[PDB]
This record gives C-alpha cells, sequence and structure tokens, in this order.
RNA sequence: ACUAUGGUUUUUAUU
RNA sequence: GCGAAGAACCUUACCUGGUCUUGACAUCCACGGAAGUUUUCAGAGAUGAGAAUGUGCCUUCGGGAACCGUGAGACAGGUGCUGCAUGGCUGUCGUCAGCUCGUGUUGUGAAAUGUUGGGUUAAGUCCCGCAACGAGCGCAACCCUUAUCCUUUGUUGCCAGCGGUCCGGCCGGGAACUCAAAGGAGACUGCCAGUGAUAAACUGGAGGAAGGUGGGGAUGACGUCAAGUCAUCAUGGCCCUUACGACCAGGGCUACACACGUGCUACAAUGGCGCAUACAAAGAGAAGCGACCUCGCGAGAGCAAGCGGACCUCAUAAAGUGCGUCGUAGUCCGGAUUGGAGUCUGCAACUCGACUCCAUGAAGUCGGAAUCGCUAGUAAUCGUGGAUCAGAAUGCCACGGUG
C-alpha cells in the first residue's frame, strides 16, 4: 500500500465539517414553505449543492499505520494486522489471556 | 437522595475499589447494605490468528466490565464529597447520580 | 482400528414397550420433530391382519419372520486373488436389519399417501414380496461356490 | 418423615419437597389440575419410587423453571429421586438401574478454535 | 504449527496489564490510540537512559508512568531535577496533567532486554558482541540464573554468507507456564540490515 | 491382480 | 466468496485521455510568506487566472519554530523484477514418539552404541538386563474449562418457611431455591478381586453426580517441500525519470463458444392451502433502540412515552398444536428469465444494488462415471441477534427450541 491519504484526509475532514456533519438536520426544513415565511434556505441550498467530491461517499477512513481498506476495529481504533505485539504483552486495559 | 456506581475491567480490583468506597461512604453515615456482585458482560474479543493468508483461525481474548453499585441511602451531597477526592486508585471509573 | 468404542446396548420405552418398537419411532428420524411415527407404530397392522396375516398381535411378527436375513456378502482379498464371500449373521439384532428395510421404502416411495405408504409395504413384507428380490437372491447364491475358498 | 432434593438438565432447574399426609400434588404453588402436559399426570414422579409406594399418602410440591417442557419432566424426574434415595441402602442401587440419579450433564460444550460450534472436527472434502 | 507469540501465552498469569484506566467502550478508541502516542512520545525524548520498561496509570485528571531502568541517575539527569521535559512530554498529548515517577531495575545483567541491548549497542557496531555474548552467559550463572540462551541468525557482511552464533548454559524451559522465564528480542537497525537478537534468561520455577 | 513411462543442471564453512 | 469484511462512484491490479518534474511525498542547503479563510470565471477534473480577506506562537525585536510555497544539485517516488534473495508471516508431514549430545565401548573411516532386547502404553511411558552409563527438547505435568457439595451479598435478579394481601416479592421480612460472580471442597487407579518375570503393568467391580492421559482445550522437538508471500508490514540489487513516478476524469471486473471449484431453493403429499393458538434465549442501542397509535395492499413513512441500560425499546418465538380441505400431478407442488405500480441510500442505482404488492410463467419426477464427510446433543430441523457498511449479501460471527 501507498502512503497517499493524508493528502486527501486534510481536505476531506474540512469538507466533511462545511458540507456534511453539520447538515443532517437541515435537510428537514431547508425544503419546508410551511415552517418558514422568511427568506433563509434558499441561498444555503445553493452553497449545499456546490461540493462534489466525497463526504459519505468515495472516502473512507482506513487504518493509521497503513492506509489498507479493511480491518480497522471500530470500538479501538487499532488495525487487526499491527496490534499483535501490544495484544500479547497486555498492553490494552480489561482484555484477558489466555484459554477459556 | 442520591446514589453511586462503579466500573472496572477486573474482578480483583474493583474489590479493591470497594475496599476505598465502604471507607470512603458508608461509616458516617454507617451504611449497612453490602455489596451484591451483579453481571460481567461475559464476551469474547476475536481477531484472525495471523496477519497474512489465513483467515480461517481466531486469537480468542475473555472481556468483562465488572459493576458494583455498593448503595447508599445517605440523602447528604456530604456522602460523596471525599469520594470525589480520594482515590480511588487507577483502572476503575466512579460515577455520582440524581 | 481396535479402539473404537463399546458399541450401544439401546433401550426399551414405558409405553412403546420392547426395544425393537422403542427403535421403530426413533429411526429414520428427519427433520427431528418426533411426533410422526407415534401415530404410525403398530397403526398399520388392522388391514395387515385382513391382507397378508392375522391378528394384530401377530401381524407385525410375520413380517419379520419373512424379512429374514441369514447371510451378508462382502468383498475378501488374499493377496492377488479376490472374492465375493458369503458370512452368517449374528442373531440378536437380526430382525431390526428387517425392520429397517420397511421402514425407509415408506420414504423413497412416493406415492399418495403416508396413511398408505407404510401400509402398502408392510402388506408385500409380510409375503417376503420385496422389490428386485430375485437379483438380489442371484448374489448369494453365486456367492456361496465362495465358501469352497480358491 | 419428610425429604428434599435439587436437580438440573439442559437450562431446566427443579427443586422437590414431600410430606407425610394425603395424596396431593402442588407444581408451581398451583394444584397439579391447573397444569398442562401432553403425556399422561403424575407419571414421571410415581413410576421410579412404586418400589417404596407414592403420592397416594405423600403430599408434594414441585418447582421448576427453564428449557424444554419434557426437559423440565426429565430435570423433576432427577430431582425427586435424589431426594429419596436415602430413604434405603439399596435404593441408591435400585435407581441406577433405570440411571436417573445420574445427572445429565448436557450443557454446551465450548468452542474449539477454528471450527463452527463446539468440537465438530474441520472438513476438508474433495482432494 | 502456531507460535504466534512466547509471551503471550503467560503474561496474564499473575500480572497486570502494562496500561491501566477505565473508558466507556463509546469514548475507549481515542483513550487507546492517546495510549500508543505516550510511549512513542517517551521514546521520541528519552534514548540511551538504561530503561528496560515503561507502565502506564491514567488515574482521574491524572498521568503516571513509570520508568523502569538500571541508572536512575541517568533518567532523573542533571542535579536530579532534570525531569520536567520528562515529565511534561505525556500531559498535553495525553489530555491529563502529568507527574514523575522512576523504577530501579532488579539485577540489571541478569534481564534479557538490557543484555540484548548491550549486545545491540555492539551489534550496530559489528566488534566486541560475540564476546559481549560469551560473557553475558559466563556472568549470568554466577548472577542468578539456572540457564540462558542467546541468538544471532542469517547475514552479517560484507559477505553473503548466513552465520548462527550463540552460547548457552543450563535450561531454558519455554513451554513450562510456572517456569517464570524471561524473554526479549532487539534490532540494530544497519546500513547491512536489521540485525535482530534472541535472549532467553531462566532463573527458576515459580 | 490397477501401473508402463518420467529430457537438462541441482544446497550450507573457511584462512 | 485465496491475496481482499461488501464492485454504481469508491474498491482495483488493468486500459485511455488529460497533467506535473527536485516532483503527491522526504531530508540536506537556501529565500519569502503565519497555519490559512471568503468568492467568480474557465477546465471532465487535476488545475489555470483574478478579486476580496487573515496575521495565531516564541521574541531583546536580531529574527525564528510548527506549517505553506519556490528553488540549484545529491535525490525523492515505484500494486516495477525477485522470496532459487533477505527480515517478517504462513501452508504441510506432527499430539506422531520422535530429536540430539557427552563419557566409556566398536571400526583404518563414513559411522555405530545410547534410541537396542524382554514386559507395558496414548507414549523414547516405567521397569529389567546387556558395552554401555548418563543429560536436555518433544511426551507427561504446571495453565484453562466442566457435571457435583460448600460459602459470600441481595437491585434493575430470586421467595421455601412466617405475618398481612385479588391472593403480583406487592408490603413486613428471608437465602431453602434461582440469578449474578468468585473462593473453597470432590476423584486418586485410590480401594477391592483377578491377570502379569506377584517386577514394571492391564482388565473388571464397589461406592460415586462423575472412572481409568478423569472428560475437553491450550499446545506443536530438530529437520522436510531446499513450498507460498515483496500486492498485509519492512527491504537489497537491478530497472523506470518531464517517467513504468503521482494529481485527476472517463472506462474495464455479471465482457463469451463453454468447462472446473463451492453453495442456495425445490421435485412436496408424514406435504400444500384455510382457520385458531403457545413459550423464548442471547445480543445491540441518544440527530440512538423507538412503545402505544396512525397512514399507505406493502417495502416504508409519520406522531410520540420508556432508558443510557439485570431497568425500557428493538420484539413478534417458529417448528408444533388442532379442525376442515386438496390428492404424486412437469402440475396441485416449485419457483427462473417476466408484465405493471410502488419502498430506499446517495452526486447518482439506464448499465453493474436490495425490498414490496397483484396477475403470468420455464426448468425441476433426488440426480453421470466417480468420489467426499461421520458418531449425542453430533447429523438434520426451526426461531433471534450482531459485525462489515453512504446503499446491498442465502456469505461471516454468536444465542435458543425440536432432536
Amino acid at each position: 500500500a501507498k502512503q497517499s491519504m493524508k493528502a486527501r484526509e486534510v481536505k476531506r475532514v474540512a469538507l466533511a465539517d462545511k458540507y456534511f456533519a453539520k447538515r443532517a438536520e437541515l435537510k428537514a426544513i431547508i425544503s419546508d414553505v410551511n415552517a418558514s415565511d422568511e427568506d433563509r434556505w434558499n441561498a444555503v441550498l445553493k452553497l449545499q449543492t456546490l461540493p462534489r467530491d466525497s463526504s459519505p461517499s468515495r472516502q473512507r477512513n482506513r487504518c493509521r499505520q497503513t492506509g489498507r481498506p479493511h480491518g480497522f476495529l471500530r470500538k479501538f481504533g487499532l488495525s487487526r494486522i499491527k496490534v499483535r505485539e501490544a495484544a500479547m504483552r497486555g498492553e490494552i486495559p480489561g482484555l484477558k489471556k489466555a484459554s477459556w | 437522595r442520591i446514589r453511586i456506581r462503579l466500573k472496572a475491567f477486573d474482578h480483583r480490583l474493583i474489590d479493591q475499589a470497594t475496599a476505598e468506597i465502604v471507607e470512603t461512604a458508608k461509616r458516617t453515615g454507617a451504611q449497612v447494605r453490602g455489596p451484591i456482585p451483579l453481571p460481567t458482560r461475559k464476551e469474547r474479543f476475536t481477531v484472525l490468528i495471523s496477519p497474512h493468508v489465513n483467515k480461517d483461525a481466531r486469537d480468542q481474548y475473555e472481556i468483562r466490565t465488572h459493576l458494583r453499585l455498593v448503595d447508599i441511602v445517605e440523602p447528604t451531597e456530604k456522602t460523596v464529597d471525599a469520594l470525589m477526592r480520594l482515590d480511588l486508585a487507577a483502572g476503575v471509573d466512579v460515577q455520582i447520580s440524581l | 482400528r481396535r479402539r473404537v468404542i463399546g458399541q450401544r446396548k439401546i433401550l426399551p420405552d414405558p409405553k412403546f414397550g420392547s426395544e425393537l418398537l422403542a427403535k421403530f419411532v426413533n429411526i429414520l428420524m428427519v427433520d427431528g420433530k418426533k411426533s410422526t411415527a407415534e401415530s404410525i407404530v403398530y397403526s398399520a397392522l388392522e388391514t395387515l391382519a385382513q391382507r397378508s396375516g392375522k391378528s394384530e398381535l401377530e401381524a407385525f411378527e410375520v413380517a419379520l419372520e419373512n424379512v429374514r436375513p441369514t447371510v451378508e456378502v462382502k468383498s475378501r482379498r488374499v493377496g492377488g486373488s479376490t472374492y465375493q464371500v458369503p458370512v452368517e449373521v449374528r442373531p440378536v439384532r437380526r430382525n431390526a436389519l428387517a425392520m429397517r428395510w420397511i421402514v425407509e421404502a415408506a420414504r423413497k416411495r412416493g406415492d399418495k399417501s403416508m396413511a398408505l405408504r407404510l401400509a402398502n409395504e408392510l402388506s408385500d413384507a409380510a409375503e417376503n414380496k420385496g422389490t428386485a428380490v430375485k437379483k438380489r437372491e442371484d448374489v448369494h447364491r453365486m456367492a456361496e461356490a465362495n465358501k469352497a475358498f480358491a | 418423615n419428610q425429604y428434599y432434593g435439587t436437580g438440573r438438565r439442559k437450562s431446566s432447574a427443579a427443586r422437590v419437597f414431600i410430606k407425610p399426609g394425603n395424596g396431593k400434588i402442588v407444581i408451581n404453588q398451583r394444584s397439579l389440575e391447573q397444569y398442562f402436559g401432553r403425556e399422561t399426570a403424575r407419571m414421571v414422579v410415581r413410576q421410579p419410587l412404586e418400589l417404596v409406594d407414592m403420592v397416594e399418602k405423600l403430599d408434594l410440591y414441585i418447582t421448576v423453571k427453564g428449557g424444554g417442557i419434557s426437559g423440565q419432566a426429565g430435570a423433576i424426574r432427577h430431582g425427586i429421586t435424589r431426594a429419596l434415595m436415602e430413604y434405603d441402602e439399596s435404593l441408591r442401587s435400585e435407581l441406577r438401574k433405570a440411571g436417573f440419579v445420574t445427572r445429565d450433564a448436557r450443557q454446551v460444550e465450548r468452542k474449539k478454535v477454528g471450527l463452527r460450534k463446539a468440537r465438530r472436527r474441520p472438513q476438508f472434502s474433495k482432494r | 504449527g502456531q507460535k504466534v507469540h512466547p509471551n503471550g501465552i503467560r503474561l496474564g498469569i499473575v500480572k497486570p496489564w502494562n496500561s491501566t484506566w477505565f473508558a466507556n467502550t463509546k469514548e475507549f478508541a481515542d483513550n487507546l490510540d492517546s495510549d500508543f502516542k505516550v510511549r512513542q512520545y517517551l521514546t521520541k525524548e528519552l534514548a540511551k537512559a538504561s530503561v528496560s520498561r515503561i507502565v502506564i496509570e491514567r488515574p482521574a485528571k491524572s498521568i503516571r508512568v513509570t520508568i523502569h531502568t538500571a541508572r536512575p541517575g541517568i533518567v532523573i539527569g542533571k542535579k536530579g531535577e532534570d525531569v520536567e521535559k520528562l515529565r511534561k512530554v505525556v500531559a498535553d498529548i495525553a489530555g491529563v496533567p502529568a507527574q514523575i515517577n522512576i523504577a530501579e531495575v532488579r539485577k540489571p545483567e541478569l534481564d534479557a532486554k538490557l543484555v540484548a541491548d548491550s549486545i545491540t549497542s555492539q551489534l550496530e557496531r559489528r566488534v566486541m558482541f560475540r564476546r559481549a555474548m560469551k560473557r553475558a552467559v559466563q556472568n549470568a550463572m554466577r548472577l542468578g540464573a539456572k540457564g540462558i540462551k542467546v541468538e544471532v541468525s542469517g547475514r552479517l557482511g560484507g559477505a553473503e554468507i548466513a552465520r548462527t552464533e550463540w552460547y548457552r548454559e543450563g535450561r531454558v524451559p519455554l513451554h513450562t507456564l510456572r517456569a517464570d522465564i524471561d524473554y526479549n528480542t532487539s534490532e540494530a537497525h544497519t546500513t547491512y540490515g536489521v540485525i535482530g537478537v534472541k535472549v532467553w534468561i531462566f532463573k527458576g520455577e515459580i
């Protein structure tokens, strides 16, 4: 694998912060003509339709020691192919061994 | 009026923390209900056994998350004022509710 | 090899009675529903007692007297010589082998109802009228000559 | 004289208690008529004990939880036979002719790595 | 078949984890990410200071990192108070205020990691390491070992040729889980290869 | 009682 | 369904067209700017041009750090070549009883002996007797799990006895039972009878909840194929440089003559249909799991409580039971390519994705030679959750009933 991901992360985390992560509940009022008489949504709709690159699609987070598409342990943040020297040596709290 | 929670990943460490709670909150006022053990949320944590070309075997680890409520009945905020200051060693989480 | 665990001794039943009747309600069990054979055990006999035998008390005795294997056949070799060889069967389970040959045919034949698929099989078994038994006998008859060895 | 015993089998857990009195049976605090089974009543508690007589001059109390309902009957039979096997020196060995005083130890055997469900050995089949 | 880690089988037996703290699973991944970062931030800040092991304690609004060394003097540093660079390096990355905590290693010439480091410092120079292996074995049986083993294997040139070298005394029971046996690997990272060394030390059962 | 055939060259340390 | 937990885009190796040259990305040595925000046109986009806007940190105010950008050479970079090349990682003989060495012995030496030979076993296991006598790795044991007895504390888990009580642990109370976790105890071939150089060691019995490495796991002795893997992670040398590098957009992977691997649903009638009716168990979960209740044939979409989880919610146990009904038929059962309208994520499902409702409808009558897998809660059989994840799996990982 290549070390190509940070050159995308640096533009795509901000793309998400500006055009995704704080734009989800907006969908429940942006198109409603009964919920507003003030003109407030037309202009931010024209802004929200500007980006065309990634956010929910074309972009996966990938592991940190290698940008592999899979093997990321969701509630731990580590790759299952770069964890054995820590896991075996008792470096993750609460995991026990051996035989059960 | 108020109640507490204690969490850990080990049976002997949560006892070693219970020994501090009874000494920190349950002597003045003197509180007599003993500690129930509660479920440990037993589960296997699993990953592929080898980093290359094997997907057939998995490495087995034992996970437990222990809970103690210890029980308090004195309504005063003074019941927890020292427990929110004293040890309580590293490896456990305490919580004050209501 | 030689070990192998010791083969089982089965059981009787406090309602179905004998070890063979307790086998009848447990053999050829498929889908595990375990309530189907207790309406088919000793329930095909009242018509058998007026088709291929007499009484509900002897209708199944005679079926396992007409279906009676006395010899098995198997290949045997000794170096560069091979024979089909006949061997006498052991008596203690002999009637349970005969039972199996009836209850399986009610499954392997699919004609009308299950209230017929066994009763229609038993009425030929109580007469030794099984499928293709002339060519079955033609093997044991051919193997008889090999009890004289080489 | 009064008798007591406990018993388990495949997620079923039972207890049985026995008193002198008139032949009455209670199961899960209600009279035996308020119970349902797909086979005939009072058999699994009587037939293993006709060597000393049962349920005619004795007052019964039974509790059962968990598992299949004919597995519950097995657990009750283990409980009531273990409750009374002390009644005579030979009764401990007369109950082994049926085998009900031996415990049915069935309770999910632990998984082997890398094998699917309990101990079942690997299969590679063709070639 | 198998052999996935020489210590992964034994290191739960009467041994607390190398990091101690609690976090709810919905808070845990960033709490663990920071736990690897405090090791990495230490290993970029502290070098040659005779450190064998470090242990992580993260109690409420606090972090403590036990540093085990043969030379407390070269970790505590200049005038016994050159600790602030070594204390504060973990504080901003862990998100909690940091304390300093040092420990002295019991029999450093009978500890497999520090014996390996003495050999690695001579493998990274390709001279005197074979003498250091021989002497580590001679001395361990007089320090308190019931057996000792070392190994260097593969290439070390120069020439393409492959060579193994050990020196060995007594016993090294790996599979006896009451053996209480010490094991460590070390690597030299040279312009002539990775150049690893393996060290085993046995002091006695229980 | 299944068995005839099968082209070339082949690896570790030494003063 | 191997390298690879999801093939619209993305992944992905490949192809094409654009474009960049000390390079997307690094150090070295120099020279400027904070990091960077806002906005319009052009371009498939990468970008190419403009127009607004910001001045954070440390400063002795000299300049600088992180960071951005641009250079002159050394160079950077490579899903390029190779594990007959190296570090690492695996596949396999192997839970088999094996592997190896010292001292004496034999031999002109390679080598032998020990490890043989008699008893015994799962066993290089123990004992005996030999020119052999000893020692270590593997074995066997230490670790871990389980049927059983004892013990500890009682909410969100339980209730025998005792007082009250539509007669619900609910309220006084309480661990006989259950649940929760832990710590102790029980089993040892010990006891007996036989068998056996009364040796070393088997067979059978009693008592027991449990009987003979206790039952079951963890394991993996040197070597072998001089095996695979550089594309899981590192890396040498050769090779590529206005590029074989890497920034993007459009295309490839269900492109077709058929074969080969592995699975799914049927061919039923102990089944199909109609109708009535019962019990879960384990898991996950706050722009969540979403009750009760609506709206839509229905996928779904709304309104709106409980609860941050032994609590509330997802949520409904199916098989079965029992009465009618059809009746081995290429159709009655079975469901593929259809005909029509709907449900949904997302930039977007025409082409490569899933779901639903109402008609239609092909194959399918247990399978070629041949060859593959086993043993009690196992095979078969029927219910549930969860991981991966913008969206989708009969796959993967767990729970339970009928057996």
